[PDB]
């Protein structure tokens, strides 16, 4: 799909 | 001509550009998705008018451009953009202005525009695109 | 809580965020860079008041983020952040919050920071970070 | 090495 | 999606 | 110890690496995945033996870490990683070494480690990850 | 033709390819860096012989390629890559085979070429470009 | 700027 994909580090506090 | 640079955005919405079927191609203006959200870029004017300008709305997710083509050539001694044509995995929106001089042509395999650059006086002098993933 | 995502910009300009020395994290709203021209994102609320805000005031281009650390515990029965550090290759804007809890730390070699998500509730109950070159 | 984010630019046409 | 890393490839010249 | 670094590939299909139930993690090697193809990366020995090697073989394709954890502290006065943890979208390879000490992860959203460096003598002094889309 | 994708590594350091100033460009070898050291790529060969080689040695880190460019057009009736120019920020591999036709070219603003992927017959048929930063 | 590809990594964790 035409959406930019960007890298994301999981979360922190859950 | 005046140059300008969007920078780079998360995708495609809408592209709007003036034509001329006996000169090149004249004003820009492209609306990019902002993570999710339309945001409409400044709008690259031409000095002068008698354009007929279009619209090309992209069914932003699904839609995208896979190809950018066109012809440079010569307007009054100016090298200038003279047609464009926008292929997009849905459909191809048609050769718009002066199918004449050089061709030119950026496919994408894989990738997205992310945004646009260039300089634009009577007609669109040069552009330059942003890839991404 | 509620969540919240920033999505992806090109840089950070500005981080405001909320902290109480007995609790956790508050609020949170961010002042992204968006091509050359500030973006501030939408703010962030804790669902209470009675927090400390400190805004961390970068010096774009120069000066970046190159490490996030901080603690997570519990506060009334809730997992949530309670102390930030951020490091950056000027200087290291230090701890604050409760400094008590499970440690954890994001240190980066390579690469910039350009965008946040997470949730907010009384507190901030977790974050993730969008990271590029 | 500065805050800025590079994005990948393939050069000019009708320049 | 799956573990292989992605490129941006530039379509084809010469068809 | 003795730093290393692979660089960058386009994936992970094997990781061998030793740990011992009473100090640390030893010595790495690892598989990647160069274009489609295996590509064995240069083992990185520990100084010493004594170690309990492990072999995770992901299913590549289809098979990949979605986190990073483990434990860092003191071994003989150095500080080294004593405890590591791979969890993949198929699956968890289970703690290996001495879970004591500052815990650590690196979590991952959306992305592929798609490379390791860092430093080894007796024990994995630290390491870094390479991260891309 | 017989297609190839030699896929992506972290740059360029050799290209080797034929061409013939009555036909057009044949078989292609490229070398490639992969994380500080060189990765001899499958050699692409034409289906015949005939043809006079060229072999571009890159002054690694330095030296990259900004721009590749070239002619298409009709040899025996297929449509093939006749004429190949790769420019570096060094000096450029001037024009070699034939250029007649249809003149193609990617300038590449910001940053580089890392494969290349295409097919080859009696001629080189088409190919693409891997670009990352 | 140089012909070496450019990644991301996330800091060293064990020191
Ligand atoms: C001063 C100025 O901006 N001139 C620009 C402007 O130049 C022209 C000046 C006069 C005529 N004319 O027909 O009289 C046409 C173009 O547009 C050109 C092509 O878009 C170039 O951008 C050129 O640099
Ligand atoms: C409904 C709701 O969003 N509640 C949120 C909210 O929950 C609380 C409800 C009551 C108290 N209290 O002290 O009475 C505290 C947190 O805040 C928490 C920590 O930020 C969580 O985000 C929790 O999901
Ligand atoms: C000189 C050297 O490389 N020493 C390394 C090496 O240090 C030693 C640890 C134990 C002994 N010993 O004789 O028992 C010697 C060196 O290993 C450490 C943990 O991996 C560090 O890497 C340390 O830098
Ligand atoms: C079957 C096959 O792969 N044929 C290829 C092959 O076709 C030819 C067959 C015969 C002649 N000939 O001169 O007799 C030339 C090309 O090469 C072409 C240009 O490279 C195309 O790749 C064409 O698809």
């Amino acid at each position: 799909n035409g959406k930019s994909q960007s890298i994301i580090v999981g979360p922190w506090g859950d | 001509g005046v140059t300008f640079d969007d920078g780079a955005y998360t995708g495609i919405r809408e592209i709007n550009f003036e034509y001329n079927s006996e000169t090149a191609i004249g004003g820009l203006r492209v609306t990019y998705d902002l993570n999710g959200m339309p945001f409409v870029a400044e709008d690259h004017k031409s000095f002068i008018t008698g354009f007929k300008p279009v619209k090309i709305s992209l069914e932003f997710p699904s839609e995208y451009i896979v190809e950018v083509s066109g012809y440079v050539g010569k307007v009054e001694g100016y090298t200038v953009i003279r047609s464009l044509t926008f292929k997009t995995n849905k459909q191809t929106y048609g050769p718009y202005g002066v199918t004449n001089g050089t061709p030119f042509s950026l496919p994408i395999e894989n990738g997205l525009i992310v945004g646009f650059k260039g300089s634009i006086g009577y007609w669109l002098d040069y552009f330059s695109i942003y890839l991404s993933l």
